[PDB]
DNA sequence: CAACAGCATGCGCGCCCAGGGCTGATCGTGCAAAAGTCGTGCCAGC
DNA sequence: GCTGGCACGACTTTTGCACTCGACTAAAGGGGCGCGCATGCTGTTG
């Protein structure tokens, strides 16, 4: 309704509002500015990635429209208000943003326009080598390099992500005796639709009973002492109430449960039996798996077997293969090295 | 307004000919009233809340 | 393919707003398809 | 837009309450009558020829069973709104429109010269307009686009529902539960409470005026409908019509 | 008599906007009535000049 | 504890004090109204109280 | 300068261009009002 | 040369709402493009320069419709 | 004893803010067809 | 010949209709007003 502040909203303005807002406001022809609102959406939050150059271009269906055309129209969408936006690749994202550094920067121009134009690929690791390359040599090069670590990424300045989206928590867990306790924090047809509330506010006095009931249950199946957790199945809590383990599962994905660890409340009741009598579930393994992998490869060992070796000496029953693959991934370098 | 028995008029008002309409209110610090009134035809009559 | 303008559709002209009784038809004439259930938005998925 | 399928076609409280009542002087009836019949209450005898009982009347529920059991079948009463959607629907406009022009022109007392002059410009609109009658109580109930009954966001996230949300949702529920209650043949009381119900909830998602309390458990308040919809002070003189806020401005 | 005759008016947008908006929209729905924009108030709310 | 610090967190005579001035925090601490819980809805009082 | 939402837009286009010249449409707020009066099961549709 | 009052170019032609045509019609073509103005600027708006020229008497409805009917017919 | 005209009571307009306030949860009940992922093996690179 | 990545399988997880009846004792509000229109009961005309 109205006269009031009813949450119609705020129309804020994301990157792709803005960029658009840009392209409105400049000379661009009929077609250009097809192309323009063609490109605009391609981008991302990110800034950088403008995704396939293309399918930019076969996205219009031909009848003319050449390559070029879209790609000066890019470069002029590139030089919109955030100094670099899209482009592709980050390396013509450094060279549109230095494009401009005024020209009057002493020794910057010209050795970030080798250092980012080409042979950038190689300056992850060190210098070292690329300093026979470009013959310079001392704190020459190391100070061009320290404006191109000036830089920055992209755009992810217009953002327009104010809401953090906080957890709220649901119960709270007390911590006892280094484990955890469960308290659970935080005319006579609408009178027979007041006897409806009768029955809600009786529910709603024990929604927090099932809170610490099935935190209770849950505090009993795995021990918070110990390393990860311990493997439980949907079956105990499913045996404790007799609920069906949809149902539980579904309670523990809305809701979530704030222990002193951990924000995760429906990861505490997933694990697996492991199907081995010498054995915390994939929990402890792929964790513990990159845990051990954080200290190891004193050089550049890069050994995957090794450490699956490792872990069978443990007693985990190790195949080197699955164990690899769940220890290599999640941005593990392990392996990648090799 | 306080809590015991209240008395009023009307000040003839109401009917266009003009009369008296004497009504008595009471009012407790919690529960319900009672309020006694004139007829135009001059009957008394019990209103509760 | 393209030049494709959604403000160029309604440039509509008109006089006199008219205004009637909505038949079933014509309220299906309406319709994008029906609503079967009461629930909005799901409390996980974030999406409808 | 979108839209959703009503079971036993309701209400439509816009008409009928809104005096005066259109269903009520177009079936020459009085609303205490056709208001008292929409939900519950009596059967209303409609058409049912050869016997002692006229074409619009009613009755009571003993005088129901007092009926069938002398009468039987050629008397055909049905209880909920349909029986004003029969009743409406064998309304023919022309014959008794010319009948009551006729009867008026030997009336004398200005009383009944009057009421048949409402009637005679009531009827003869449907005619030159072209508007079925039928179409007053309402079958396929349109729903208002999303956008414009937005989700009230709240502080932590987790959005809650906003006021013209509820009356939706509450409508939907009797709608689903009449259905499958409807397609279970089951006892007509139960059915019958379902039928006055959804009524009440159509209504009530239409105006929530007409009758007594509407409302909610959350403070309560009204609520609002799409009636109270209408921009702000229920004129449209919020938001549009003279009254827009505005831009290029300072004080 | 002055409000009986703003509710009068042959243009059912104005006079809808004045007072009674039940009340009008209901004549006008089973009248199936033109407004025809030809006064200031209809107008204003459609957005054209008066 | 829900109805205490109810009343006193949110209620129409519980409010923020008026702390510029001196006099302006005594003035609010004497004050009378008729607001309320307890009556005069206002708008619909009259021109007598 | 409120609702007309292509026409604020075209209004500052041409502004910043030095064109003062209007353009104008038809304002938001009556096309709700087509739609909240559709939610009723009246039409009020407008007709050329 | 700001303009205080447009009487005097209400004499020209009656009615300003009719002015206020006529001016905004006449600015609007130095404005965007495709005219000069017939009086000298003062640095004024166009608007100002507009109302000059009526207040003139070398611009008004029939003046610009010859002007249009030359321009159509040059062109 | 008939219909007709009048007096009266009730109901719905207006005025006008008024403030928020909120609520989220919840809950299940089977069974069954389809799919995400962990495990294991096979193939290619060094 | 050894390690790492990926393909194939099983499992076990994900996902789709369709119902479930329960019930209890309050919680309060609450000093405008006009204006008009309609329904209803009364009353007097013949």
């Amino acid at each position: 309704d109205d006269e009031l502040p009813v949450y119609q909203g705020e129309t804020t303005q994301t990157l792709q509002d803005y960029l658009m807002w840009q392209v409105e406001l400049t000379p661009f022809t009929d077609t250009d500015r097809a192309i323009a609102t063609s490109i605009v959406d391609a981008v991302d939050d990110t800034g950088y990635l403008t995704i396939q150059i293309e399918d930019i271009v076969d996205s219009i269906g031909d009848d003319e429209i050449g390559l070029e055309e879209v790609e000066a129209v890019l470069k002029r969408i590139q030089r919109f208000d955030p100094v670099g936006v899209a482009a592709k690749d980050l390396r013509d994202c450094l060279l549109i943003q230095l494009s401009q550094f005024a020209k009057e920067t002493p020794w910057l121009e010209e050795a970030r326009l080798i250092i980012s134009d080409h042979l950038d690929l190689l300056a992850n690791h060190d210098f070292r080598t690329l300093m026979r390359v470009t013959r310079l040599k001392e704190e020459v090069l190391k100070e061009a390099v320290n404006l191109i670590q000036s830089l920055d990424x992209x755009x992810x300045x217009x953002x327009x992500x104010x809401x953090x989206x906080x957890x709220x928590x649901x119960x709270x867990x007390x911590x006892x005796x280094x484990x955890x306790x469960x308290x659970x924090x935080x005319r006579s047809n609408l009178q027979e639709a007041r006897w409806l509330i009768k029955s809600l506010e009786s529910a709603n006095d024990t929604l927090l009973r099932v809170s610490r009931c099935i935190v209770e249950q849950q505090q009993a199946f795995f021990e918070q002492g110990e390393e990860y957790m311990k493997p439980m199945v949907l079956a105990d809590i499913a045996q404790a109430v007799e609920m069906h383990e949809s149902t539980i599962s579904r309670v523990t994905t809305q809701k979530y449960l704030h222990s002193p660890r951990g924000i995760x409340x429906x990861x505490x009741x997933x694990x697996x039996x492991x199907x081995x009598x010498x054995x915390a579930s994939s929990t402890a393994i792929r964790a513990l798996v990159k845990k051990l992998i954080a200290a190891e490869n004193p050089a550049k060992p890069l050994s995957d077997s090794k450490l699956t070796s490792m872990l069978s000496e443990q007693g985990i029953m190790v195949a080197r293969r699955t164990v690899a693959k769940y220890r290599e991934s999640l941005s593990i370098p392990p392996s990648n090295q090799r | 307004r306080s809590p015991g028995v209240f008395f009023d008029s009307d000040k003839g008002k109401t009917h266009s000919s003009g009369k008296v309409l004497y009504n008595a209110r009471i009012i407790p610090y919690r529960g319900s009233w009672l309020d006694f009134e004139f007829d135009p035809k001059d009957n008394l009559f019990v209103r509760i809340d | 393919l393209l030049k494709f303008l959604k403000a160029q559709t309604k440039t509509e002209e008109f006089d006199a707003i008219k205004i009637a009784l909505a038949s079933p038809d014509m309220i299906r004439s309406w319709s994008f398809g029906e609503v079967k259930k009461p629930e909005t938005i799901n409390y996980r998925t974030f999406k409808p | 837009m979108g839209h959703i399928e009503l079971a036993s076609p309701t209400a439509h409280i816009w008409f009928l309450k809104s005096l005066p009542s259109r269903i009520g002087l177009l079936l020459d009836m009085p609303l205490r009558d056709i208001e008292r019949v929409l939900y519950f209450e009596s059967y209303v005898v409609i058409e049912g020829g050869m016997t002692n009982l006229e074409r619009q009347q009613i009755l009571t529920e003993e005088q129901y069973l007092d009926a069938l059991e002398e009468f039987g079948d050629e008397f055909d009463a049905k209880m909920g709104a349909e029986a004003i959607q029969a009743l409406l629907k064998s309304m023919d406009l022309e014959q008794e429109c010319e009948q009551l022009r006729e009867e008026l022109n030997e009336t004398n007392s200005e009383t009944k010269r009057k009421k048949l002059t409402k009637r005679i410009k009531l009827l003869e609109a449907f005619v030159q307009s072209g508007n079925k009658p039928e179409w007053m109580i309402l079958t396929v109930l349109p729903v208002l686009p999303p956008d414009l009954r937005p989700l009230v966001p709240l502080d932590g996230g987790r959005f809650a529902t906003s006021d013209l949300n509820d009356l939706y949702r509450r409508v939907i529920n009797r709608n689903n539960r009449l259905k499958r209650l409807l397609d279970l043949a089951a006892p007509d009381i139960i059915v019958r409470n379902e039928k006055r119900m959804l009524q009440e909830a159509v209504d009530a998602l239409l105006d929530n005026g007409r009758r007594g309390r509407a409302i909610t458990g959350s403070n309560k308040r009204p609520l609002k409908s799409l009636a109270d919809m209408i921009k702000g002070k229920q004129g449209r003189f919020r938001q549009n019509l003279l009254g827009k806020r505005v831009d290029y401005s300072g004080r | 008599g002055i409000t009986k005759a703003s509710l009068a008016t042959e243009s059912f947008i104005s006079a809808a906007s004045f007072q009674e908006t039940t009340r009008v929209l209901t004549e006008a729905a089973v009248a199936g009535k033109r407004d025809e924009l030809r006064g200031l108030k209809e107008n204003v709310i459609v957005g054209r000049l008066i | 504890s829900a109805a205490v610090k109810e009343f006193f967190g949110s209620s129409q005579l519980s409010q923020f004090m008026d702390q510029n001035n001196p006099l302006s925090e005594i003035t609010h601490k004497r004050r009378i109204s008729a607001l309320g819980p307890g009556g005069l809805t206002r708008e619909r009082a009259g021109f007598e109280v | 300068k409120s609702d007309d939402v292509n026409g604020r837009t075209k209004m500052y286009k041409n502004i910043v261009d030095g064109n003062h010249q209007m353009e104008p449409g038809m304002p938001e707020s009556f096309n709700v009002l087509l739609k909240e009066i559709r939610s009723l099961g009246i039409n009020i549709e407008l007709e050329d | 040369m700001a303009r205080v009052t447009v009487q005097d170019a209400v004499e020209k032609i009656g009615n300003r709402f009719d002015l206020v045509l006529v001016a905004a019609r006449r600015a609007r073509q130095m404005q965007v493009g495709g005219k000069d103005p017939l009086v000298p600027e003062e640095n004024d708006k166009t608007t100002v320069i507009a109302l000059r020229e009526i207040e003139e008497g070398l611009i008004n409805n029939q003046i610009l419709d010859v002007r249009e009917r030359q321009e159509q017919q040059e062109q």
